[PDB]
């Protein structure tokens, strides 16, 4: 991985010594390059994952994670360059590193072999997060949201740390590839329970589950656009990636421990697509709406079957893309009428007809119009539930509906109807805005022609 | 084979192209809508050379051409079915198609985005026939879909008005929820049988089939409007006429009704099934025509036609009469688009009036459209030898003879009485009479456009019926010994639907007036469905979702339990700790007592 | 209850300078100022070419060599076989059906 | 808001034309609404204003009672079929201040008479807000009504949006 | 191009044509007209790129894989031999994937292909069918998503063990 | 045959007995309505018409109203005999009801996959 670590490494010294007027322009570039490069991790193997070394290895599940991560950062500058353009200079070259750090931490993370290196940069990606959130967030919430943000994660991490390191002490070692051969059978004891739990909830929290969602649409709320789209892209599959990996030594006790999980998302979703069709925050919608989309990838992940897990990590790469999209369509509107409230500007498709277009792409890859990857996923999710009980597809089948009412009215409330009468500042959509939407929905829906790449390591 | 495969390829292929053009290539937006309707007339031409195939020797194929994914053991390619539903129904869909875009040239002359219309008239054209010519569950979902998503776009077409962007969301609602149907059918289908293409469910022909049918029933009833999800149907008329004629006739709205034909080797062994379709379809036939029966404007009595002549084909399903059903959306699809063609032509000329109300004394004015209105609404009502008659006279001698739910036969056949009603309330009221209309007389039907479009599917809806009668291949033993009562009802109860019609509109001439009746109220208002259900269920939901679900929940309790409550334990704790008074008597006092306690209380010192 | 005198001043005030407004939106002459059967079958003749002739070429050059190279892509139903017919790759007779009951 | 005429002759507005939706034929309408006009003339001279007032209650309960459930609506009133079907074209003037200087060039006496419209609005646009000043009362403007100009070269106060409104069929 | 042993299909059987009209046959018309328009250009396109591969000619390979000890034999905990037991099972797991999709393939073909006469006519490939999912589902169904060769052989050895303590009581 | 009122269907207001016995006190009420929306109408106007304004005219009652749906929910809420019951009754009944309909369901069925009555001949995905 050391052809994509150093690479991003330099990314740094080209920030802080390039010309002052150039900052975003060779940052963007190189970051542009990093992310060619890093479809090389698609030599992927039938049997065998890609073992790089004693530190680092890919596979099918990381290899797709690994290469959103990296197309991300270019978009992030984009979005990024034009609410910081006041900002003086040395403080945009610490904005801009805050971010290349984050990306240095993720692509460590997503290919750790060893769990508790995994941890310790799992962990480091709080840092940056919280720095870009609560220094360059917009308001007064942005301190309390920085704290929710930071103590839910730690409330679960810390506990996770002590079953990761009681796990060496058992087994020897926390190397992924030697549990795959040294893991034994976790009996039923009250010991186990807690164990389970303490090496789940870490993850519970940064999908995040239901009932421990409420630090999210926070974070949201406050976070400047880049913030948003990392975390949403990211940051939450962070638990995902994690519980897919971590299920592996908990058999059989998820059999009957993951019970009271599945109940919350497969309840969950349902109330949280319900409760985005009253939100009167745009960025808190789209907020609420990941919870409920990752409910789906909770569930998936916890009945453990081959369709299951293909469904999760389709789900998990087209909400990444869908969702950074919806904030930056709803971040572009914010940096004209300067406020979140849905209702405030509406009728937009009469005033910017091209942005209108995205809206209406974003809309339908996040209410899963087939056949995007958005919709391959969710399906592939539907179909395995359903055979783990035949009653899911009712609860499913609700928020489908559900799904498409919030979507659709998302879209007709800020696109259609009658525009405001005194909003008279809504300029043409710059270049920046229309390449930076099309770089979201362009790999989006070129991925439909060749959905095997975005399916993990059980196609 | 070559031929027969190439050329019904080429046909959706052709389709696209139109599409491709938007990427600015080689584009002549002069006349985009005369390129969009070209390429219709000419995809029409090409699928009738392998429906002339298939005529001839019954020639069927399946072209698997391009591996998608594998899912482990279930491969997923991109398969085309190009078979007996497909080869008849493609050629009538792009002739109607035809005469909609060529009217619609006219109809659509001063939209701004006329453009922007015809390429979604054009997408909607496409993803029906992926509807129609799919070959597995994941294409046919596919097709399914992108009609329902083009029906939002071009039912609030006018997005500007608050009153489009409702319908539109509202086929969206009901759709999905028949969708919940089609989802689980695929769910079970993969389960049960490892496959979603259609050849395999076939060869394995599972016995316990109702949970699979019960889904492919429910998805139906939403596609189709049928009684429980039929409303958004008549609120869609919110679109531009030609949207109305090309959903109700060639697209959407007959697509749940050939997802059953689809799948009839399944449903014909499932009588459980056929009594709920029977029924289901019975109500919706009933209920609608009741509807149309004291509507005014133009566009909803048609609109409630086509529900009550979709619940007539969910009848025939009902009855395992699959072909019958194939038949009458053939048939169907001529006439009753020209009725909304025909009802475009009155509200052009009559700016934009859709009231029949205000209309009236037109049979002179416009003959054309006049001839067009009678022979769509003859048509219609089964009139011999005319297009609808050589589906529906052979549908309702079919129920008749059949072993059937008695309750559902009586339905059906009032319903054909009162289709003939509700024909008649629109040509009293439309051409007959005195004008009831503004005193600037702006009529005018002389646009060649408007004519010739309306011509071709007058002459469909003339010999099209006789035509395909006449070479499709017998598959069914069709019953035709009976006695004279039963052979002649579907003529006789429509004969009396239109004597009974005269009495009633005649009546609206006397100087007599007269308090309504809640049957009247019961019908104009549509069973009040629309008022309990709009506003209940939504209310019920959105009630739901800003006390309960966001506020309750998210915003109290979730909070309550833990950060809240936590936060507040730290601070009292750190009052307790670091509250104390700087004497070194106390804190020397409190050394005392420690040591004291380690001791007696905790033996720390043994 | 008509207008009142004020309210008669004011609209009429309006309604001069609102017909002043809808005529400057005339366009002058000039503008827009724009910056720099024997038919009938050729207009058809070029699109049946292209949206015909080189479209099937090509679904015909890839079903012929791509897709029908490879099994069970395109299959056929086997023709119907009828009392009486010969078959064209065997010459096998394929015999008529007994002689029916008068009827 | 409404005096007692005012809500009788709404209530005989709003009779008839649910009178002609029952009727339909133009004859049959004519016979019944002098049948109609004839009751709102028995009762024209009441003066004990109590009887007045009961009769024009006991009438609103007759009008609902027998009112049309689906009465003819203009199509371009609210609730017809014509309403608000337009506002998608209707696009605000100040949108064309974002037009490229490209887009401008093609409609070079259109932009110059806009130019002059803008000076007028930017010139006129102290005098009415001053005008507005010395006419409302202490406590603000008490009913929604807005003066005429009073001099010669004044413009009415707040007269642009209204003057500059975009035209019913704006396309 | 393939095999028609692995993808079977029975001889063709077309009658000639028969007519009893006097009117033309308009297919026999297009299908000439097609062959000429159609197939003949195209074939000549075809023969020139065919000509031009002739003079390119290499060749690829179907790759081995020389069998390894399983599972059965590997020592408990020795990563080195389970692994290789590891990857060997997961590539005969892709292949017996596949061999049902042939199995599936045949059996959609003979359903298309019999027409109206499938119920009857494909019984020994709905036999095939029956048989090959009954024994993939004994080796890999119900093993979840992280399956093994050691969950396999535990699968396996429940079976036997059922399937001998059924025969003991018999 | 009286109106009925209902919460989906308003009393019509030429029905309302209230509409027609008006007071002069009712009238000095509706007079004051008056004023109010008036003085909000001027406020409006003067910054919608300024031709030197170029933005959003802030509305505090739109800031009003989404501040109330959210941040001052919390602060003025109270744990009570009502929202504890109703917090219990909407929270965690649903977990437990679909704990059971779900867990009761895939007991019943594996009990009949071991017992061999379960009918999987060609389930080979999951
Ligand atoms: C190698 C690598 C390749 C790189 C990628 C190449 C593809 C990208 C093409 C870039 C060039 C785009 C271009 O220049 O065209 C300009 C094109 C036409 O110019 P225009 O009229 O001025 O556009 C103004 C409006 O935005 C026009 O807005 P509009 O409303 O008139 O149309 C926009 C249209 C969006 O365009 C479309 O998506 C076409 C319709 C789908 C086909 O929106 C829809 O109609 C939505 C319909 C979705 C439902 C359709 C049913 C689903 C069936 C799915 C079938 C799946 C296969 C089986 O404008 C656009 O469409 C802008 C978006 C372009 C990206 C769309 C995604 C394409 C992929
Ligand atoms: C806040 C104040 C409260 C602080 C936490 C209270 C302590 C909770 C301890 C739970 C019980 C864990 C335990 O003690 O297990 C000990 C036991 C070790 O015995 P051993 O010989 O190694 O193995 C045989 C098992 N008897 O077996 C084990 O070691 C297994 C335990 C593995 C490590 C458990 C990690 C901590 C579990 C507690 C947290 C779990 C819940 C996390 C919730 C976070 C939500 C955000
Ligand atoms: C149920 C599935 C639902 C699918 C949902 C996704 C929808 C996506 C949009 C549909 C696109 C329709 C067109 C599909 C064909 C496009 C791809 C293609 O033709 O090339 C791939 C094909 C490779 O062969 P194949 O084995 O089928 O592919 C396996 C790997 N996927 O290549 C070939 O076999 C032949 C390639 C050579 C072509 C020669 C002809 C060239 C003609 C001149 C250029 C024009
Ligand atoms: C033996 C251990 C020590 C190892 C030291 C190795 C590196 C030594 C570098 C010495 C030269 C540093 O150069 C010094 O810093 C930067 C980058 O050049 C320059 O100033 C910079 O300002 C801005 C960025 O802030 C940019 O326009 C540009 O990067 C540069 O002009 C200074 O004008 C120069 O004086
Ligand atoms: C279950 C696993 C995760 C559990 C995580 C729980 C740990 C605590 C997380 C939040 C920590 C924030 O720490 C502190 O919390 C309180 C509210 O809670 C905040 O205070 C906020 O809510 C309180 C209570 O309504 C208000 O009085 C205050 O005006 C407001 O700012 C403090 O400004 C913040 O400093
Ligand atoms: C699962 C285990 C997780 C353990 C995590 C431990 C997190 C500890 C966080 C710090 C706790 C103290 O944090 C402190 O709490 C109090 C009470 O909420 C807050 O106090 C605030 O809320 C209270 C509650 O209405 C108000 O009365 C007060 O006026 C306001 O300032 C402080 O603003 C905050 O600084």
């Amino acid at each position: 991985m050391l052809k994509y670590i150093i690479p991003t490494i330099m990314l740094m010294p080209l920030t802080w010594l390039s010309k002052n007027n150039m900052i975003w322009v060779n940052s963007t570039a190189h970051s542009l390059l990093i992310s060619f490069t890093s479809l090389l991790l698609m030599n992927q193997f039938g049997d065998n994952s890609l073992n790089f070394s004693l530190l680092f290895f890919s596979d099918s599940l990381s290899t797709p994670l690994l290469i959103l991560t990296m197309w991300l950062l270019p978009l992030m500058l984009m979005a990024s360059q034009h609410h910081l353009s006041k900002e003086n200079l040395t403080r945009k070259k610490l904005f801009i590193t805050m971010l290349i750090s984050l990306q240095l931490f993720l692509i460590m993370t997503f290919t750790a072999m060893e769990l508790i290196l995994f941890y310790i940069l799992f962990e480091a990606t709080l840092v940056p997060t919280l720095i870009i959130i609560t220094r360059w967030g917009n308001q007064t919430e942005r301190l309390n949201a920085g704290l929710y943000f930071l103590f839910y994660t730690l409330a679960g991490s810390l506990p996770l740390l002590v079953a990761l390191i009681y796990i060496q002490n058992t087994v020897g070692s926390l190397n992924f590839l030697m549990l795959q051969y040294w893991v034994q059978p976790v009996h039923n004891s009250w010991s186990n329970v807690f164990m389970w739990l303490a090496c789940m909830m870490a993850f519970m929290v940064k999908m995040p589950l239901y009932g421990l969602h409420l630090w999210l649409p926070k974070a949201h709320v406050e976070a400047p656009i880049a913030g948003s789209m990392v975390l949403a892209a990211v940051l939450l599959k962070l638990g995902g990636y994690g519980m897919l990996r971590i299920t592996l030594i908990l058999n059989p006790m998820t059999d009957f421990m993951a019970y009271p999980f599945i109940m919350l998302s497969l309840w969950g979703m349902i109330m949280t697509s319900s409760i985005c069709l009253r939100q009167t925050d745009l960025k808190s919608l789209i907020a609420y709406s990941s919870v409920s989309h990752m409910a789906l990838v909770i569930v998936a992940i916890l009945i453990q079957t081959p369709w299951s897990y293909m469904g999760a990590t389709a789900l998990m790469i087209a909400h990444g893309l869908t969702s950074s999209m919806l904030f930056c369509l709803a971040n572009s509107n914010y940096e004209r009428i300067h406020s979140r409230t849905m209702i405030l500007a509406r009728g937009l498709q009469t005033l910017l007809p091209l942005m209108a277009t995205w809206w209406l792409l974003a809309s339908l890859t996040n209410l899963a119009l087939p056949p995007t990857i958005n919709l391959i996923g969710e399906l592939f999710v539907v179909m395995s539930t359903f055979s783990w009980s035949n009653i899911t597809i009712i609860l499913m089948g609700v928020n489908m509906v559900i799904t498409a009412l919030y979507s659709l009215y998302m879209l007709i409330m800020t696109q259609r109807g009658k525009y405001t009468y005194h909003i008279n500042n809504i300029s043409p959509s710059f270049t920046r805005e229309n390449a930076l939407m099309s770089l979201h929905i362009l790999p989006l829906l070129l991925l439909t022609l060749n959905p095997k790449i975005i399916l993990g390591p059980l196609y | 084979m070559n031929m027969f495969s190439s050329l019904s390829l080429v046909t959706l292929l052709l389709l696209t192209m139109p599409i491709m053009m938007m990427s600015f290539n080689t584009y002549k937006p002069s006349n985009y809508p005369l390129y969009v309707k070209t390429a219709i007339s000419y995809a029409f031409i090409t699928s009738m050379i392998p429906t002339m195939m298939f005529i001839h020797s019954g020639q069927e194929l399946i072209i698997s051409n391009w591996h998608w994914l594998t899912i482990q053991t279930l491969k997923l390619s991109l398969s085309f079915k190009m078979d007996y539903f497909s080869m008849m129904f493609i050629p009538v869909a792009l002739f109607v198609t035809w005469s909609i875009m060529e009217f619609s040239m006219w109809y659509m002359y001063s939209d701004p985005n006329i453009n922007k219309f015809f390429k979604y008239l054009l997408l909607f054209l496409i993803t029906m026939l992926i509807l129609v010519t799919a070959n597995n569950l994941f294409q046919l979902f596919i097709g399914w879909e992108g009609v329902g998503i083009m029906s939002f776009l071009l039912i609030g077409w006018w997005y500007g008005r608050a009153d489009a962007n409702t319908a539109a969301l509202q086929a969206i609602l009901y759709n999905r929820i028949g969708d919940i149907g089609f989802i689980l059918a695929m769910a079970w289908f993969l389960t049960n049988l490892n496959t979603w293409d259609l050849q395999q469910i076939f060869m394995l022909n599972p016995s316990d089939s109702n949970m699979p049918l019960i889904g492919l029933a429910l998805a139906a009833t939403g596609k189709s409007a049928q009684f429980g999800l039929h409303p958004w149907l008549p609120s869609a008329m919110e679109g531009p006429t030609p949207v109305s004629a090309l959903l109700h006739s060639s697209t959407m709205v007959v697509a749940g009704i050939f997802l059953l034909i689809r799948f009839y080797p399944l449903t014909e062994n499932n009588k459980y099934i056929q009594s709920i379709t029977l029924c289901l379809g019975a109500i919706t036939t009933l209920f609608t025509a009741m509807c149309a029966l004291t509507q005014n404007d133009i566009k909803k009595i048609i609109a409630f036609s086509t529900s009550s002549q979709l619940g007539l084909m969910m009848v025939t399903i009902g009855i395992n009469q699959p072909y019958l059903a194939f038949l009458h959306i053939c048939t169907h699809a001529f006439f009753k688009a020209m009725l909304f063609m025909c009802s475009g032509s009155i509200i052009h000329s009559l700016n934009d009036e859709q009231d029949i109300r205000k209309m009236g004394g037109l049979f002179k004015a416009m003959p054309f459209t006049t001839t067009a209105l009678i022979v769509g609404s003859l048509a219609l009502t089964g009139m011999p030898f005319l297009t609808g008659f050589y589906s529906k006279d052979l549908i309702i001698e079919a129920a008749n003879t059949s072993y059937t739910n008695a309750w559902a036969l009586l339905m059906t056949l009032i319903a054909t009485s009162f289709t003939a009603i509700y024909s008649t309330r629109i040509i009293f009221f439309a051409l007959l009479g005195q004008p009831r209309f503004p005193t600037l007389v702006n009529i005018n039907e002389n646009n060649p456009l408007l004519i010739n479009s309306i011509k071709r599917l007058l002459i469909g809806s003339l010999f099209a019926g006789y035509i395909i009668s006449n070479n499709i291949p017998p598959t069914t033993i069709p019953q035709m010994t009976m006695p004279y009562y039963l052979k002649t009802t579907a003529l006789i109860v429509t004969i009396l639907g239109f004597i009974l019609a005269l009495e009633i509109s005649n009546m609206t001439k006397n100087l007599k007036y007269h308090y309504p009746s809640n049957a009247f109220k019961f019908s104009t208002l549509l069973g009040y469905f629309p008022t309990i259900m709009h506003r209940l269920a939504p209310y019920m939901n959105l009630s739901m979702s800003q006390k309960s679900a966001s506020s309750l929940l998210d915003l109290i309790w979730l909070e309550a339990i833990l950060p809240k409550t936590i936060s507040l334990a730290q601070m009292k704790a750190s009052t307790l700790v670091t509250n104390q008074k700087g004497l070194i008597k106390l804190y020397f006092l409190s050394f005392l007592i420690t040591i004291l306690i380690s001791m007696i209380l905790f033996n720390f010192h043994e | 209850s008509g207008y009142t005198p004020e309210e008669k001043l004011r609209l009429q005030q309006l309604r001069e300078l609102r017909r002043r407004w809808l005529k400057d939106q005339e366009l002058s002459p000039r503008e827009p100022v724009l910056p720099p059967v024997i038919y009938k079958t050729y207009r058809h003749s070029i699109f049946a070419f292209t949206h015909v002739l080189i479209p099937v070429w090509i679904i015909h050059y890839y079903l012929k060599y791509h897709v029908t190279t490879k099994p069970y892509t395109i299959v056929e139903k086997k023709p119907r076989i009828f009392p009486g017919d010969t078959i064209l790759e065997t010459g096998e007779v394929i015999p008529p059906m007994k002689e029916f009951p008068d009827q | 808001y409404l005096t007692h005429q005012q809500k009788v002759l709404r209530l005989y507005k709003r009779a008839l034309r649910h009178l002609e939706s029952w009727c339909i034929h133009r004859d049959k309408y004519r016979y019944f609404a002098c049948l109609l006009r004839a009751r709102f003339d028995e009762h024209k001279n009441e003066k004990d204003m109590v009887k007045a007032t009961q009769l024009l209650r006991e009438a609103e309960e007759e009008f609902w009672h027998g009112q049309h459930p689906q009465p003819y609506i203009f199509p371009e009133s609210p609730g017809g079929t014509s309403y608000e079907r337009y506002e998608c074209y209707k696009v605000p003037e100040w949108c064309l201040d974002d037009w490229h200087p490209s887009e401008k060039a093609m409609y070079p006496d259109y932009f110059a008479k806009r130019e002059q419209w803008k000076k007028l609005r930017r010139e006129s646009w102290e005098r009415e807000v001053k005008q507005l000043q010395e006419e409302t009362p202490v406590g603000g403007p008490r009913t929604e009504a807005l003066p005429p100009a009073r001099k010669q070269g004044d413009l009415p106060p707040l007269w642009w949006h209204i003057v500059t409104r975009p035209r019913e069929r704006p396309m | 191009s393939w095999d028609k042993d692995v993808y079977p299909e029975p001889p063709r059987r077309t009658p000639a044509p028969s007519p009893q009209t006097s009117l033309p046959n308009p297919i026999t018309y297009l299908t000439k007209a097609f062959d000429l328009l159609v197939d003949r250009p195209v074939t000549l396109v075809r023969e020139f790129i065919e000509r031009q591969h002739a003079k390119n000619k290499y060749y690829y390979y179907h790759r081995e894989f020389r069998r390894v000890p399983d599972i059965t034999e590997c020592q408990e905990k020795d990563v080195l031999c389970m692994f290789e037991a590891e990857m060997q099972w997961r590539r005969d797991y892709k292949v017996d994937q596949e061999i049902v999709n042939i199995i599936q393939e045949r059996l959609k073909a003979c359903q298309q292909r019999e027409g109206e006469s499938h119920r009857q006519n494909c019984a020994k490939e709905l036999e095939q069918f029956t048989q090959v999912v009954k024994a993939y589902q004994d080796r890999y169904h119900d093993l979840g998503a992280h399956y093994s060769a050691r969950k396999c052989l535990a699968k396996q050895k429940q079976r036997m063990l059922a399937e001998r303590k059924a025969a003991k009581e018999a | 045959p009286k109106y009925e009122a209902s919460r989906l269907s308003s009393l019509p207001t030429t029905l309302d007995p209230a509409e027609y016995d008006i007071s002069s006190e009712t009238r000095k009420a509706q007079a004051e309505r008056l004023a109010i929306r008036s003085r909000l109408k001027r406020e409006y106007q003067l910054q919608y018409y300024d031709p030197s304004r170029r933005g959003v005219i802030e509305d505090p009652a739109l800031v009003r109203w989404t501040y109330a749906r959210s941040a001052n929910i919390y602060p003025n809420f109270r744990p009570n005999t009502k929202t504890s019951l109703l917090g219990a009754l909407f929270g965690i009944g649903p977990l437990v009801f679909w704990y059971y309909v779900f867990k009761t369901d895939r007991d019943r069925k594996e009990k009949l996959i071991q017992e061999g009555k379960l009918d999987r001949t060609f389930n080979i995905s999951y």
